[PDB]
C-alpha cells in the first residue's frame, strides 16, 4: 500500500556475458608424453 | 533428409529386388472361310 517501514535494502544481482579471450603461450612450455592406442570392443544396439 | 546413420548403419545392407521373369503373348489363327468344310454349300462370288 505504499508505506515505507523505516528500512532500506541493497539489491545484488549477478550477470553473465560471453567473451572472446586471447591466449598466449611461450615456446616449449609443456612436456607431453603420448602412450599407445589400445582397442577394446563391446556390443550395442544392433552392432558391435 | 535423414541423418539417423551415426555409423550405426544398419538397413544399408539390404539388396532385395523385383524381377520380371518374362512375358507371354499369343497369336490369332486367321481362318479362311473357303478352306472350311462348310464352304461346299454356297456358291461364293464377289460382286463389287
Amino acid at each position: 500500500t505504499g508505506f515505507h517501514p523505516g528500512i532500506a535494502f541493497t539489491v545484488v544481482r549477478q550477470d553473465r556475458f560471453a567473451t572472446e579471450q586471447l591466449l598466449y603461450a611461450e615456446r616449449a612450455s609443456e612436456s607431453y608424453f603420448v602412450g599407445q592406442i589400445q582397442v577394446h570392443h563391446h556390443d550395442a544396439i544392433g552392432g558391435v | 533428409f535423414f541423418k539417423q546413420i551415426r555409423s550405426d548403419d544398419n538397413s544399408l545392407y539390404s539388396a532385395q529386388f523385383d524381377i520380371l521373369l518374362g512375358t507371354y503373348c499369343n497369336t490369332l489363327n486367321f481362318v479362311r472361310f473357303l478352306e472350311l468344310g462348310l464352304s461346299v454349300a454356297c456358291i461364293c462370288t464377289k460382286f463389287p
